[PDB]
């Protein structure tokens, strides 16, 4: 489609108003692609699902990177992939373990993430789309402008927030929340190679919620089994 | 593939799952080699031996490898520098 309230839970229309254009220039830029005759992976509907869920309610975001570059995998959120996905992205598993380490909680039964959107959890790549099985391979075409915007526009809000940024690539958006009342926590990136390297143990989960608390406001249930 | 130099390094048929980008202060540390710029970390998991198998290649147009990492069901890593 076209118009931003057409597309996004509006509040959302508001927060992106400044990138309509840029928005809708992606758009085109999809659409051209398909037009080549190569696809991409993130699937038309969910593209723009991070941005479904109200955008008063978010209250904790997951910055992620592009989508998994592998079919039937991204799923239009951070990490998350689709249920059926058996074994599960690395990544995803060290959260989990992570996720299990710092709450109470036993292992998920899948990667499906969905509740935690849904319960104000926003979970926005920096990259919403990109070529199957070529990772990052659209980077710079745009969309930054757009999650950039995104993330600017819950920083001004009254609504405390909790960003958690998962690697150097995610920090770079810490001047981009002025920590008013917003409060970023950083960590290596729950891949494999560098988890050990201070991910594990930094217990994001609980205190996101703390600092949720702390502000004034409602933690986060995660808790997905 | 991609896959298939982890199929050559390794034998071994597996999926990459995920290509995290990291930056060479990042990767550094834990490999002990500083690279040129940036890298992507192409995870796959092998289901068999419970090992973390992962790719290094420099960042998206190109994805010349660099080094590959064996994690175990422990941590530790055997690395080989490609």
């Amino acid at each position: 489609a076209r118009p931003l309230s057409e597309l996004v839970e509006r509040g959302w229309a508001a927060a992106l108003e400044p990138v309509a254009d840029q928005v809708a220039h992606m758009g085109q830029f999809l659409r051209a692609e398909i037009a080549a005759g190569r696809r991409y992976l993130p699937a038309g509907s969910n593209v723009l699902r991070a941005f479904t869920f109200p955008f008063d309610n978010v209250r904790v975001l997951i910055v992620g990177q592009d989508p998994y570059p592998t079919p039937g995998h991204a799923v239009g959120l951070s990490f998350s992939v689709a249920p059926d996905v058996r074994p599960w992205p690395r990544s995803l598993a060290n959260i989990f373990d992570e996720y299990t380490a710092d709450l109470g909680y036993p292992l998920p039964s899948n990667g499906d993430l969905t509740p935690w959107a849904q319960r104000g959890v926003l979970l926005l790549n920096r990259v919403l789309t990109v070529r199957p099985s070529n990772p990052a391979s659209h980077r710079g075409k745009g969309w930054e402008a757009v999650t950039e915007c995104a993330i600017r526009a819950l920083a001004a809000r009254a609504a405390p927030l909790v960003a958690i940024l998962w690697g150097r690539d995610a920090s770079t958006l810490k001047p981009m929340l002025a920590a008013g009342n917003c409060v970023a926590i950083e960590s290596p990136h729950p891949s494999p190679l560098s988890a050990s390297r201070g991910f594990f143990g930094s217990r994001p989960f609980s205190r996101a919620n703390e600092l949720l608390v702390g502000m004034g406001a409602e933690p986060i249930d995660w808790r997905l089994p | 593939n991609l896959s298939d130099i982890i199929e050559k390094e390794t034998g071994k048929q597996l999926v990459i799952q995920e290509s995290i980008l990291m930056l060479p202060e990042e990767v550094e540390e834990v490999i002990g080699n500083k690279p040129e710029s940036d890298i992507l970390v192409h995870t796959a998991y092998d289901e068999s031996t419970d090992e973390n198998v992962m790719l290094l290649t420099s960042d998206a147009p190109e994805y010349k490898p660099w080094a590959l990492v064996i994690q175990d069901s422990n941590g530790e890593n055997k690395i080989k520098m490609l």
